[PDB]
């Protein structure tokens, strides 16, 4: 993780920036979200890692940093309406949110899902339980929400003609 | 005493891929999309911004490989830069 000194950036568009806050008296706060087992549908491996890294680099970025497994949609809302309360947000500058699962289209998926048994957690959801409303220690501070998932089942692509 | 803020704003979320398509994710390596987007985040975390850093990880997938993907951004709210300054 590649480090500092460079002023130019709070002469660039700064008060377009986002101020941030001391480095001596922050708790700032980040959440991993990430399923491998689920009842009905192939195994996630190779997920570690995922883990792994993202919460090294969140940890390297200045943000200490929860992670949660293997959760339906159910808890994946229940854990993150605990996220939201956190009073270490008041003395927070921002936050970073990941999940890490498999995805249909309308949403990330949780313990369960197959066909018949569906549970998903809409992108709808992540941002209306962080907003101004539910979550209002986080105004004019901002929030990434990082979603490894996939969102249907198509391969990337087009063919073309050379 | 009562004042009016905005619902919606200082986010953004990034994805993995497109609507309708697929992420991908080695067996021993994790995924694609998480390796990348650490590797980018370590080296541009302060010559750049969270936009720009964004940006580039998804320029990093553009000439498809044999497992293509494109990573998406989202529902922006940010309305400032937002810079990463880390180390302080
Ligand atoms: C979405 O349902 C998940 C991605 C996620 O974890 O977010 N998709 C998959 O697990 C796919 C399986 C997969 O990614 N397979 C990896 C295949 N593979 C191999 C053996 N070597 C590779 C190198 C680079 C990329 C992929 C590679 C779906 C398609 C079942």
């Amino acid at each position: 993780c590649s480090l500092e000194e460079a002023q130019r950036i709070w002469k660039q568009k700064s008060a377009e920036i986002y101020p941030i806050m001391d480095k001596s008296s922050r708790t700032r706060l980040a959440l991993i979200i990430c399923n491998e087992e689920f009842d009905s549908i192939p195994r996630r491996t190779g997920a570690e890692v995922d883990i792994t890294g993202m919460t090294m680099l969140l940890q390297n970025l200045g943000y200490s940093v929860d992670v949660k497994k293997n959760l339906t949609a159910s808890d994946m809302t229940t854990e993150l309406e605990a996220f939201a309360h956190r009073p270490e947000h008041k003395t927070s500058d921002s936050t970073f949110l990941v999940f890490m699962s498999h995805g249909i289209r309308e949403g990330i998926c949780g313990k369960k899902h197959s066909e018949q048994v569906p549970d998903i957690l809409q992108l709808n959801a992540i941002f209306n339980m962080l907003n101004t409303k539910n979550c209002p220690s986080l105004k004019d501070k901002p929030k990434v929400i990082i979603i490894q998932a996939c969102r249907g089942d198509s391969p990337g692509v087009v063919w073309f003609k050379d | 005493a009562i004042k009016k803020a905005h619902i919606e704003k200082d986010f953004i979320a990034f994805c993995s891929s497109t609507p309708d398509n697929v992420s991908w994710r080695h067996p021993t390596m994790g995924s694609v999309f998480i390796g990348r987007l650490i590797e980018h985040m370590q080296e541009y975390a302060c010559s750049c911004d969270v936009e720009e850093i964004f940006r580039k990880v998804r320029f990093s997938f553009e000439q498809p490989d044999g497992r293509a993907q494109m990573p998406t951004t989202e529902r922006v709210t940010l309305t400032r830069c937002f810079y990463l300054f880390p180390g302080h």
